[PDB]
């Protein structure tokens, strides 16, 4: 009642200045004090001023350290003392983040109260070396068939998403997550990867629809969503990406997998640009900040396969860049393609076109890909990224009187376009997505009606299920498809074809 | 008067300093009142240079200032008066009558500056607008206490597009409006006032179900700044304290953009990228945040923006494109082409459009629709060089059927009774679903090009296939 | 030889009268001169707010300093230099910044600290005995450098008192606590 | 009040103990801030415009600027040695 | 049903300004002078514990 | 103007060129060390344009007829109005008057880019029987630029094209 | 430089009136064709603020230019604000 | 011995304030012991009245200005020979290999002519 108010600010008695270094503001303009004081000061130590408001010192100048204000200008005033919190940035890091919506102060903005987490760690910590990283060779599968076949993710790996705004981009990733509840669900730590999806700049409402699509399907009690929305300050959301790495580490420190979307560095970006403009620091090319590429490449590499004396971890990662009207040449794009090692490029044409989630696989590109990927998926999937290929090249021959070879290619083709159609928000098991594929490649869908392809699709799936849910069972278990499982297998496809 | 008087030390345009004595300095976000022969010169603090002396942007014009000019502190952001008598006022930016029906009766006073309200008090979206507009019904339907965004290059008469969901949604809705009008011409406000005295939204016998908030391009900079948050604070009083759902209308917030931009350049802070505001992000941010559906109130704003040489990816479009729920664009060229509504229906799409949540059905037809446009377009080229000998039946057909479609979509609207004559075709979203599924059965493919041009649903097509035929 | 570097901005000019008058070791009667002549100045308002104007030339001034060493008939020469050196440069609006910067070196030096007891109200000399007590008998401020504190009166603080002096503060000062529980008790 | 390049603190140094330059200093300098491959020199008032100068660092320079408290040579060679 | 939860909140902001009212008699009584004097003594005996 | 305009009478103002204007203010600007805005143009060169041109107005019918009638010129150096100056007069005029170069010499002078003559506002003020007689002349002109692209690559071309070309070019 | 200066202490202003009719005149309204001495009626001052929303009516005159093009595309009347670029 | 104390950490730009008669080179290395181990600053200008402005090789985190550093008097010193074949070894000149400390007998200046 009123009791528990005024008790709660009893307990908030508790007074006495004594701090080595007090500060006073000379001026504040522009949620940039200029404090003269605090002669001792880690840098970017976390201050506290007589408003509360939280700061980090970016500056320090001889005379004045120009902290940087986390907090709303109009509570501030000059003269007011800053006190020195003493801690350079941290931030709470352990288990209990797991199904918690943070803020980046770790503060809940789900209101599921005090983190259970065990230690702070501070923002930015130095990545993993030479030797505390192993080879990838364990993949992770998004359940988007085209991604984990031509496009093939590892454990640890970085692979860029870079590609047109609000083209659901936020959605591509989403689905990742979805997969990721059935492999959670299943043991071995490496198998579950608590995945983090860090919301940059992004609306309280988007991510209220994020939050309920979530919990809708589960997902919360393995998620965990850093939340710098668009409201909270520029300070916030640059330190907002470094700050949810160090949630990261803590489950990669255990030698535990995770996943990591950082969305969208773009608005990270900004943020700093803003940061660098307000402090009077030169702004890079494009005016975009100089060591942008130092700060986002610090960043990205603090996402990585550690070895196995580190503790066979990882915390894979899929940084989002939002293309400036599908600019890829641009300062921010360019710094971005060099740091990454893998781009995925959706294309726009392809969304209108009715490839919703729309994925362009031309120009998709994986450096390290098949590197890690399921063995039974590399089996039935050489095949697929050329007759794609050649696909492609005669796509543009489909406009009269066309060679029989063409032609087949351009039917094989065709078919294989509205099979890789994604439905939004529905992931896929490796165990179901190799014998959709495996009847492709035999050609089996050559035949199968353009229109019931779709129909086909689910049929088949359902047809296994019943009669062949010993195939899937073996290709679940063996993970690799035996000559006599893939015997069988196309007795089964051809069977099903044939009605 | 004051102890917090103030003394003007350097006029320097709109960045005029003061200079506060010792013990007194009015905290950043502060509203100056200066007493002058222009009434009181009211003036933003949004720095302090240290040593009592104030570095404030002024919203009223800064002619005939005299350096040591007396300041009294009036305190905090700008505190308008709020009220339920509100409605049916047209109010300036710093709060008072502009259309002399004597000072605005205050209930309460609030300041123009709101915080953003917290993720806890976001309620998720998922009701369904229907405008009784083709184009938008069908192809991008509109939610309540959405964030509508009319992206546009000017011409299309984007102030128009307006009238007419005025005309429709407002009328049709129970809940309070508020029209806020942000450096926009005295042709167009003369325009709207009369309009909507005639529309008896403004009925000035008895209350009107609008606000109206006009802030013109000749207002100076800072005004036209903070003319934006002002109007947000009436909704809120609506939305809160009186509970309703407000039907937020802003016209046109790349002037919003604008005036950042000036008075960033005049506050010293060196123009960011294209020139915009350093500060733009978080500017747009606030705005934007703002605007929510509590559980108070359901506000659905509808924002014009400007696209200047209809460059979405000039940076102020483009950082608005991200920030706004239901984007339309509204191309000039296929206004050109004498399709009335103008929006370019491949590039228009809302966050509300997902399949099932729109109907799995209206999804699907509007699916069938999109791509039969979009292979029209596509070999609109191949007729253009090849002909349309290299199109096979197939492939006429649905070239035939998306021509049909281009003009299906054309309707007139009640606002081009004053442009054309034709009064608008209000046809409800369920019988658009039924007629365009219809169209693209086929059952309608006997009816000419023509008689689907600039007219309503089936019936009506059907009925101007027999004003061709006789 | 600055005890603590107060760079520039007059505190260039404070440094190298330090330097230099501490070579010298005459900074007592530098410091004593400069500031009688700096009071007899203020007191003589006619050209202790013209002073301050900046109509004056490089001549003007010059004949501004002319009497000013009417004014005090000597007493360290280098602040005799420091008045050419500042009409030259053309400022002596800032005169009185380089004064007390030059103060502080001079009783940094000397080992002395300045401190302050701002309050509401002015305290009791017993509270400023007992505070004088705690701060010298406090690690602190383990002495080697002399306490002075000046109780100020500010209505600002409205309610307890602030100590300050290092940087190093004891706020109790009432006035925060309550806009803390003001802000709590809004729900 | 404002900063000038007669306010740096050694220049600052020498006039407040009124140590007289004597001309020494207008036909010799003692080198300030460098590194840009330019610097600041305090003296040289006797400099012909364009003149040849040779520092202790056996680098030579020409003087570009001639400004009233400081002349600023340009360094014909390496910053390495200069200091 | 919506102003008879709002008043529940209401209430807490009422109470807020009576607080106010609360402070201005604080600061008017010699709880002005003597709880600054226990203050001053409080904080003689941190600055001591120092 | 002003004077006309109160004394209740109808008077028109050209402002030709008012680009030499911001470059006037431009050196003002430069010359008073205000932060110089987009293209070096001043940091609040749109207010002093929107201040400016608002002024003219059809006056209330309560306080007379009295009308200035404006007409902006802005001289597009290049033909491209993403410049700083083309982009703040689009936004406050009322319509723009588009002229293109290539159509001068074409043989149209006066030239009107018509495609991109706009009024956003649009029209109302034009003699009742010459905006029932010019009705689709904007759908026939419309209609023949579509045309005339289609036409110059050579292709066939059906009759309706055609009666459509010879019209517009007529 | 050094040089004095008394402030007028007037706001610039202008001659205005009918009297400037069939004549070229300067910023400072002199004739510069020298259309004889200045004859105007009243003197104004450069800055004055728009007419109002209230103190404005809609447009419903008319005015035409001669152009064909100009007239019949785009509209043009007495307070009509047309950007010719 | 050349020290002088951190007098500004705007950035990795790191300016210090070095005693009198103690001022280091344009090129020089120098060496501010850190719980980081060391952090290596390389002098890249004079900023004049007895400071300079270095740049950072190493992390900026934990500044405190007033550090002490310690000037080795020239270009970074890196191990070389024989025993260098098959070294990993970050910038500062130090095994990043970790197949334990340098075995170089002789280490040289990283500008050269």
């Amino acid at each position: 009642e009123v009791s528990s108010i005024l008790e709660e600010r009893i307990k908030g008695v508790s007074d006495e200045a004594n701090l080595n270094e007090t500060g006073r503001v000379l001026a504040v303009g522009d949620g940039i004090a200029r404090v003269f004081g605090l002669n001792n000061i880690q840098a970017e130590e976390l201050v506290e001023f007589s408003s509360g408001v939280k700061g980090m010192a970016l500056n320090l100048e001889p005379g004045q350290v120009g902290i940087v204000l986390f907090g709303s200008d109009r509570l501030v005033k000059e003269g007011e003392l800053v006190k020195r919190t003493g801690n350079i940035v941290d931030v709470p890091v352990g288990p209990g983040l797991l199904g918690r919506v943070v803020d980046a102060l770790g503060n809940p903005i789900d209101g599921k109260g005090p983190i259970d987490a065990a230690g702070r760690s501070r923002a930015q910590v130095k990545a993993p070396g030479i030797l505390p990283r192993r080879s990838v060779h364990e993949p992770v599968q998004t359940g988007l068939k085209a991604v984990d076949a031509l496009v093939p993710i590892g454990r640890g790996q970085r692979e860029l998403i870079i590609g047109d705004r609000q083209t659901g981009k936020t959605a591509v990733a989403l689905d990742t997550i979805l997969n990721q509840k059935r492999w959670n669900n299943g043991s071995d730590e490496s198998k579950k990867l608590y995945c983090v999806y860090v919301a940059v700049g992004q609306k309280r409402s988007t991510v209220a629809q994020l939050v309920q699509t979530l919990e809708q399907h589960d997902a919360m009690k393995y998620s965990i969503i850093v939340a710098a929305t668009a409201s909270e300050a520029a300070p916030l959301q640059y330190l907002a990406p470094f700050t949810a790495a160090s949630i990261g580490e803590w489950f990669r420190d255990n030698g535990k997998h995770a996943l990591i979307v950082y969305d969208d560095l773009s608005k990270q970006a900004v943020a700093y640009r803003q940061l660098s403009l307000l402090l009077r620091r030169p702004p890079g090319r494009e005016a975009y900040p100089g060591d942008v590429f130092y700060l986002h490449s610090r960043l990205l590499e603090r996402a990585a396969k550690l070895s196995e004396k580190e503790g066979s971890g990882s915390l894979t990662a899929l940084p989002v860049i939002e293309t400036q009207g599908g600019d890829v040449s641009a300062y921010i794009p360019t710094n971005v393609i060099s740091i990454t090692d893998g781009q995925i490029f959706l294309e726009a044409e392809l969304f209108y076109k009715g490839i919703r989630p729309a994925i362009n696989v031309g120009l998709s590109v994986s450096r390290v890909g098949s590197a890690a990927q399921v063995k039974a998926l590399k089996q039935v999937a050489g095949s697929l990224k050329l007759f794609l290929a050649q696909y492609r090249e005669v796509a543009a021959f489909a406009q009269s009187d066309l060679d029989a070879s063409t032609k087949q290619t351009l039917v094989r083709g065709e078919r294989l376009t509205q099979l890789l159609k994604q439905n939004q928000y529905s992931p896929l098991a490796t165990e179901e997505q190799v014998p959709l594929i495996y009847a492709g490649v035999n050609g089996h869908l050559d035949g199968i009606e353009l229109s019931r392809i779709g129909e086909f699709e689910s049929s088949f799936l359902s047809y296994l299920k019943s009669n062949h849910n010993e195939l899937l069972t073996e290709i679940r278990e063996k993970g690799e498809l035996s000559k006599e499982l893939l015997a069988s297998l196309k007795s089964a496809t051809e069977s099903f074809v044939a009605t | 008067s004051t102890p917090i008087t103030g003394k003007v030390t350097a006029v320097i345009g709109a960045i005029v300093d003061v200079h506060f004595e010792q013990s007194e300095l009015p905290a950043i976000l502060n509203a100056l009142e200066i007493k002058t022969p222009q009434g009181k010169l009211v003036l933003e603090v949004a720095q302090h240079l240290g040593e009592n002396t104030v570095r404030t942007i002024a919203m009223d014009g800064t002619e005939g200032l005299v350096r040591g000019e007396k300041v009294l502190d009036t305190g905090g952001p700008i505190s308008v008066p709020v009220g339920r008598e509100t409605l049916g006022r047209i109010i300036n930016v710093i709060g008072e009558p502009i259309d002399e029906r004597g000072p605005i009766k205050s209930k309460l006073r609030k300041p123009i500056h709101a915080d953003p309200p917290s993720f806890a008090e976001q309620s998720t979206s998922a009701e369904i607008l229907e405008t009784g507009i083709k184009v938008v019904d069908l192809l991008a339907p509109y939610a309540r206490g959405g964030k509508i965004g009319l992206f546009g290059g000017a011409g299309v008469g984007k102030t128009v597009f307006i009238q007419e969901l005025i005309n429709n949604i407002a009328k049709a809705h129970g809940g309070f409006s508020v029209f806020t009008g942000v450096g926009e011409r005295t042709r167009e406000g003369n325009d709207l006032y009369r309009e909507m005295k005639e529309t008896g939204v403004i009925n000035l016998e008895g209350e009107s179900k609008v606000a109206l908030v006009f802030g013109q391009m000749n207002e100076p900079p800072g005004a036209r700044a903070r003319v934006a948050l002002t109007g947000l604070t009436i909704a809120e009083y609506f939305r809160d304290e009186e509970g309703q759902d407000v039907l937020l209308f802003i016209d046109n917030i790349f002037r919003f953009t604008q005036a950042g931009s000036e008075v960033s350049a005049l506050l010293g802070r060196i123009p960011s990228a294209v020139g915009y505001q350093p500060t733009l992000a978080t500017d747009m941010g606030l705005l934007q945040e703002r605007i929510t559906t509590t559980k108070k109130g359901s506000v659905t704003s509808v924002q014009a923006v400007y696209v200047p040489a209809d460059d979405l990816t000039d940076p102020a479009p483009a950082t608005t494109f991200a920030h706004l729920d239901a984007t339309t664009v509204l191309s000039r060229g296929i206004s050109e082409l004498g399709i009335y509504p103008a929006v370019d229906p491949l590039d228009s799409k809302s966050r509300l459009l997902d399949a099932a949540v729109v109907g799995q059905e209206h999804y699907d037809v509007a699916s069938k629709v999109q791509e039969t446009l979009q292979t029209y377009k596509s070999l609109q080229d191949i007729i253009a060089i090849l002909g349309m000998d290299e199109l096979s039946e197939q492939d006429k057909l649905t070239v035939e059927r998306a021509r049909k479609i281009q003009r299906f979509l054309s309707q007139p609207f009640a606002v081009a009774e004053v442009f054309t004559g034709i009064p608008g075709k209000l046809v409800r979203l369920k019988d658009t679903v039924a007629s365009f599924k219809a169209v693209l059965e086929g059952k309608y493919d006997n009816i000419p090009e023509h008689a689907f041009y600039m007219v309503g649903g089936i019936e009506d097509v059907v009925a101007k296939a027999e004003k061709l035929a006789a | 030889p600055p005890p603590v570097r107060l760079f520039g901005v007059e505190g260039t000019y404070a440094t190298a009268l330090y330097q230099a008058a501490a070579k010298n070791s005459s900074i007592d009667a530098a410091f004593q001169s400069l500031q009688k002549v700096e009071s007899t100045v203020k007191k003589n308002p006619k050209l202790g707010h013209l002073l301050l104007n900046p109509a004056l030339s490089l001549k003007d001034r010059n004949s501004v300093i002319d009497a000013i060493v009417e004014t005090h008939k000597n007493l360290d020469g280098y602040v005799v230099n420091l008045l050419k050196v500042l009409s030259e440069n053309n400022r002596l609006g800032c005169f009185e910044k380089i004064a007390s910067d030059f103060g502080v070196l001079n009783d940094a030096h000397n080992g002395l600290l300045k401190g302050t007891v701002t309050s509401a109200e002015p305290l009791d000399p017993k509270s400023f005995k007992r505070i004088e007590k705690a701060l010298s008998a406090s690690k602190l401020v383990g002495q080697g450098k002399s306490l002075k504190l000046e109780n100020v009166v500010k209505p600002e603080i409205k309610g307890g008192l602030i100590v300050e002096l290092g940087d190093k503060t004891v706020d109790l000062s009432i006035s925060t606590k309550i806009q803390k529980l003001n802000k709590v008790l809004e729900d | 009040t404002k900063a000038q390049p007669t306010e740096v603190s050694s220049i600052l140094e020498e006039r407040i103990k009124g140590v007289s330059d004597e001309a020494n200093l207008n036909e010799t300098g003692r080198v300030l801030a460098v590194g840009d491959g330019i610097a600041r020199v305090f003296g040289l008032n006797n400099i012909q415009a364009e003149e040849l100068v040779e520092f202790s660092s056996g680098v030579k320079g020409m003087a570009l600027n001639l400004e009233p408290g400081q002349v600023g040579i340009v360094l014909f060679g390496s910053d390495r040695l200069v200091k | 049903v919506r102003y008879e939860a709002s008043l529940r909140q209401l209430e807490q902001r009422q109470l807020a300004k009576s607080v106010i009212s609360r402070v201005q008699s604080e600061l008017g009584n010699p709880k002005f002078q003597e709880k600054v004097l226990q203050q001053s003594i409080s904080e003689i005996e941190q600055l001591l514990s120092k | 103007g002003e004077w006309f305009r109160d004394n209740g009478k109808h008077a028109l103002i050209v402002y030709d060129d008012l680009s030499k204007q911001a470059v006037a203010y431009r050196q003002l600007s430069l010359l008073l060390r205000r932060p110089p805005g987009r293209e070096a143009y001043p940091g609040d060169v749109f207010y002093l344009h929107s201040r400016l041109l608002e002024r003219a107005a059809k006056l209330s019918e309560k306080e007379g007829s009295g009308s200035l009638t404006a007409l902006p010129v802005i001289e597009t150096q290049g033909g491209d109005v993403s410049a700083y100056i083309p982009t703040n007069v689009i936004s406050i005029t009322d319509g723009q008057i588009f002229l293109e170069a290539e159509l001068f010499y074409k043989g149209i002078r006066p030239a009107i880019n018509v495609g991109l003559s706009v009024s956003r506002v649009g029209s109302a003020a034009q003699v009742k029987a010459l905006k029932q007689v010019a009705g689709s002349l904007k759908l026939f002109l419309a209609q023949y630029r579509e045309v005339a692209a289609f036409a110059q690559f050579g292709s066939d071309l059906d009759a309706s094209t055609k009666q459509t070309l010879v019209r517009g070019e007529r």
